[PDB]
DNA sequence: ATTCCCCCCCTTCGGTGCTTTGCACCGAAGGGGGGG
């Protein structure tokens, strides 16, 4: 089926990250057995187009997968329980002259010589004309509990008693509830507030504004959705889903399940591989994430834990939440 | 002869042509030299004589090789390459020595005219043409076109790694055992045989590549040890870099300190220790390349201390596989980290440095943390494996900072170690407020048009004061509002502002930065024992 | 005086995003080193 480009857009161009001596070695062993199976074939450097390419270990089968971040390609182009469907892509061919974007190239250890590069010759996996050219599947991933998701209410602690910081806090999970949570108008709590003391009926009508939950904000299947993740704290991870900000489409919460009070990066890691699953299969789109994380740390460590076939876009924030 | 090895087809880029570019004069010896290179490569058939017709042209001219005799004969593409289409570049990096493994026979070996070996497009070759001048600028000159890949284009570099690539496929498909290391044109062939064995598959090498026209004189097949690979010296059992000469000279400039910078930047690798960011630091603000800058009594001592480094013999060693990676990082001040890479303790695989500072306010577990992973990046790229580190930072620091920070931060596998400058968080903002402490309540506000702020303070306790600021900005005048509220407090605060960006630039627990006030707030801090720090909306 | 290509570091300037029209961060382009 012919494919093309997104008018005035051209091909990937992106370098390819370096990798383990054991994923290269798995990464060439996987090449060499689709080169000679004619799914791939080698190129040169006249194709000026390049895709990072990176092997992960599936889940509980000790068998090596390849992965090729066709992000960049799919922006471009112009076009429950879940299990594989990658493999039976490799049985329609592409389009002769689509298949110089599809081009990956394999790092060697120590620079001992010159990346081979490649080239598909049928549907690659991870590439969002793949399942076209070809119940609900992502795009390669075939569709776990989806019997209790739901949006977390925000609550103002209930106990007792009332500190001028516990009001002077209590103000800001409150003035902050607004182009969120409207009705909370309280306006008579700057009189405990801003009046100058040691910091050492509106509550349960607001208690009942806040009871009442993501009233409204509905959907619209033209702007990509944006997910932002945030460490609460001894592996508590929360996010929010949201089109425009300030109206939530859904939020939750994820404790710690893997990488037990040592490893943050694994537990971001699959929190952004749950979160997306739950979206394909009730908005179909791989949210945008805003990554509680560095740029470093996260492009060095997110490839040893990642486990799906997909890879959402994701950009990393800079500043407190 | 010239390769057998297939053509790489190029074109322009769409719409483009091809260039019209004349011919500067040159040196009345760098045309003999030029004509001379160029009787042999057209004898040879590597350039074609053209003649009244070519609507192409492209400036030639040479240069002195490393052999201090012969001459290079280069061609200033620089408008080809523009009109050129792009080309997917293959190398990724430069081969480290001390990611190469023992190996008892050892050769290197480089292959002569290597560019004009391999083939041009023929469709390309008009593209090509250029024109040696006439001596004595007196005749027409004569005018060749390139058959073979030319000396200053731009797609030559990835088309003969590819095409040398092709060529050992074969050979590396019949010889495993073998390991080949092909930087460019330069081979380092190293096997697990004796000298007696191992040559006769040298030889043989030397012939197979022969078979494709590329051909090897001895003058540059090095058979003994030390061999000069990559710009090191290869002993049997280390390795070293090839001599650093550093300069002596009386006055420096900016050119003349920026070399010193990038000596000492690539002598860092091996030697211990090296520092350069008191010389770095004279290259601030000067924009022109030949003024005398005077020398720092800061950049004196570490010149002064570079230099006695450079006058002992430093020597890495070759990669175990059947081994651990350790990796010792040390603080050695003002932001500027030092770590060495080994198997066996005091034999090191390759020192390093790192003294980039990544942000406006930092502190130093973040500064750790970015050399740590600069440390796991390059130890992945070289070993294919993530080391073990030994950090200077106790695991219950690292426990605090990781357990109450919103960012996700993580560190591999690693083990403390006791030297003397340790990592730490030198204050803790606490969390309830503090009982028998006032308040400071700050408000800055500024005039953006006037630039005329009013840092103040006012105490539930009845105290209050205020200061006038000028060319200030809002959130340096709240910044200073949070000084002052430090400045005239006992030795414990509760401060309470209006400003969610003071906030995060305490409440991430910096010890420097450029700002002087911010400096001065993490100076007060430190001083203070306990201090909470909130937000309220006015 | 005149070229290309790759890796690294160090400094400077423009673009971006949020916000409090400053401020902080990042990417690309100079200088240098090394390599062929
Ligand atoms: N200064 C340079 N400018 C452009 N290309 C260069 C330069 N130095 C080296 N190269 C490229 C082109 C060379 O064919 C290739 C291999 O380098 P090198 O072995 O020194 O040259 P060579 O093979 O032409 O000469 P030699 O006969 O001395 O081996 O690298
Ligand atoms: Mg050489
Ligand atoms: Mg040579």
């Amino acid at each position: 089926v012919p494919v093309k480009l997104k008018p005035g857009m051209d091909g990937p161009k992106v370098k390819q990250w370096p990798l383990t001596e054991e994923k290269i070695k798995a990464l060439v062993e996987i090449c060499t057995e689709m080169e000679k199976e004619g799914k791939i074939s080698k190129i040169g450097p006249e194709n000026p187009y390049n895709t990072p390419v990176f092997a992960i270990k599936k889940k509980d089968s000790t068998k090596w997968r390849k992965l090729v971040d066709f992000r960049e390609l799919n922006k471009r182009t112009q076009d429950v329980t879940v299990l594989d469907v990658g493999d039976a892509y490799f049985s329609v061919p592409l389009d002769e002259d689509f298949r110089k974007y599809t081009a990956f190239t394999i790092p060697s250890i120590n620079n001992e010589t010159p990346g081979i590069r490649y080239q598909y010759n049928v549907l690659p996996q991870g590439w969002k004309g793949s399942p076209a050219i070809f119940i609900y599947q992502y795009m390669d991933d075939l569709y776990l509990h989806p019997d209790k998701w739901t949006v977390q209410p925000i609550v103002l602690p209930e106990k007792d008693s009332w500190t001028v910081n516990d009001i002077q806090k209590l103000v800001g999970k409150l003035n902050w509830a607004s182009q969120i949570y409207p009705g909370i108008k309280v306006r008579q709590l700057c009189k405990l507030l801003r009046g100058t003391k040691a910091l050492t009926l509106e509550l349960a009508e607001n208690r009942e504004i806040l009871k009442e939950p993501v009233h409204g904000v509905y959907y619209d299947p033209s702007k990509d959705l944006i997910a932002e993740i945030q460490k609460q704290g001894q592996g508590q991870w929360t996010y929010q889903i949201y089109q425009e900000p300030f109206k939530n489409l859904k939020t939750g919460k994820y404790a710690r399940m893997r990488g037990a009070h040592t490893n943050d990066v694994k537990q971001l890691t699959e929190a952004v591989q749950k979160i997306t699953t739950e979206s394909i299969v009730i908005w179909g789109k791989t949210p945008k994430f805003k990554l509680p994380i560095q740029k470093e740390t996260w492009e060095t460590w997110w490839t040893e834990y990642w486990q799906a076939t997909w890879i959402p876009e994701w950009e990393f924030v800079n500043t407190p939440p | 002869p010239i390769s057998p090895i297939e053509t790489v087809p190029v074109k322009l880029k769409p719409g483009m042509d091809g260039p019209k570019v004349k011919q500067w004069p040159l040196t009345e010896e760098k045309i003999k030299a030029l004509v001379e290179i160029c009787t042999e490569m057209e004898k040879e058939g590597k350039i074609s004589k053209i003649g009244p017709e070519n609507p192409y042209n492209t400036p030639v001219f040479a240069i002195k090789k490393k052999d201090s005799t012969k001459w290079r004969k280069l061609v200033d593409f620089r408008e080809l390459n523009k009109r050129t289409q792009d080309f997917w570049e293959v190398q990724l990096g430069i081969p480290h020595p001390a990611g190469l493994k023992k190996k008892k026979s050892v050769t290197v070996l480089d292959v002569g005219d290597a560019y004009f070996s391999v083939p041009l497009d023929e469709d390309f070759r008009k593209y090509t043409a250029f024109t040696i001048p006439s001596i004595n600028n007196e005749t027409p000159g004569i005018r060749y076109q390139y058959n073979v890949l030319p000396q200053g284009w731009k797609g030559s570099p990835a088309i003969f790694q590819s095409s040398m690539t092709k060529i050992l496929e074969p050979f590396k498909k019949q010889n495993p055992d073998i390991v080949i290391y092909q930087y460019m044109d330069d081979l380092y062939v190293g096997s697990d045989l004796e000298i007696g064995q191992h040559r006769t598959k040298i030889e043989e090498l030397r012939q197979h590549l022969l078979r494709w026209g590329l051909t090897t004189p001895d003058k540059k097949h090095q058979k003994e040890p030390p061999f000069l690979w990559m710009g090191y010296e290869l002993h049997p059992d280390k390795w070293t870099v090839q001599p650093i000469v550093l300069p002596e000279k009386d006055s420096w400039t900016v050119n003349d300190i920026q070399k010193l910078v990038g000596k000492l930047n690539w002598a860092s690798q091996i030697y211990p220790g090296i520092k350069v960011r008191q010389l770095s630091k004279l290259l601030r603000g000067t924009k022109a390349l030949t003024e005398v800058i005077p020398l720092t009594e800061e950049a004196e001592l570490e010149l002064a201390e570079n230099r006695e480094i450079l006058k002992e013999p430093v020597h890495g060693v070759y990669y175990d596989p059947s081994k651990d990676l350790i990796a010792e990082i040390q603080k050695q001040g003002q932001g500027q980290w030092t770590y060495q890479i080994y198997q066996e303790p005091f034999k090191n695989l390759k020192t390093g440095k790192y003294a980039r500072m990544r942000g406006a306010h930092t502190n130093d577990v973040k500064q750790l943390t970015e050399a740590v992973q600069k440390i796991t990046t390059e130890s992945i790229v070289i070993w294919g494996k993530t080391p073990k580190f030994k950090l200077p930072i106790q695991k219950e620091t690292w426990e605090t900072w990781w357990t109450e920070y919103w960012q996700a931060t993580w560190i591999p596998e690693w083990e403390f170690v006791n030297t003397p400058p340790l990592v730490k968080l030198w204050y803790q903002l606490e969390k309830e407020p503090i009982v028998g402490a006032e308040t400071f309540y700050v408000d800055g506000a500024a005039n953006r048009e006037t630039k005329l702020g009013k840092a103040g303070y006012v105490t539930n306790k009845g105290r209050q004061k205020v200061v006038p600021l000028t060319n200030t900005t809002n959130q340096k005048t709240e910044l200073q509002a949070i000084y002052l509220a430090l400045q005239d407090s006992g030795l414990e605060v509760n401060i309470v502002t209006n400003s969610q960006y003071a906030l995060g630039i305490i409440q991430a627990q910096p010890d420097k930065s450029e700002s002087e006030l911010v400096n001065q707030i993490i100076e007060q801090l430190i001083k203070k024992e306990k201090v909470y720090l909130a937000w309220v909306p006015a």
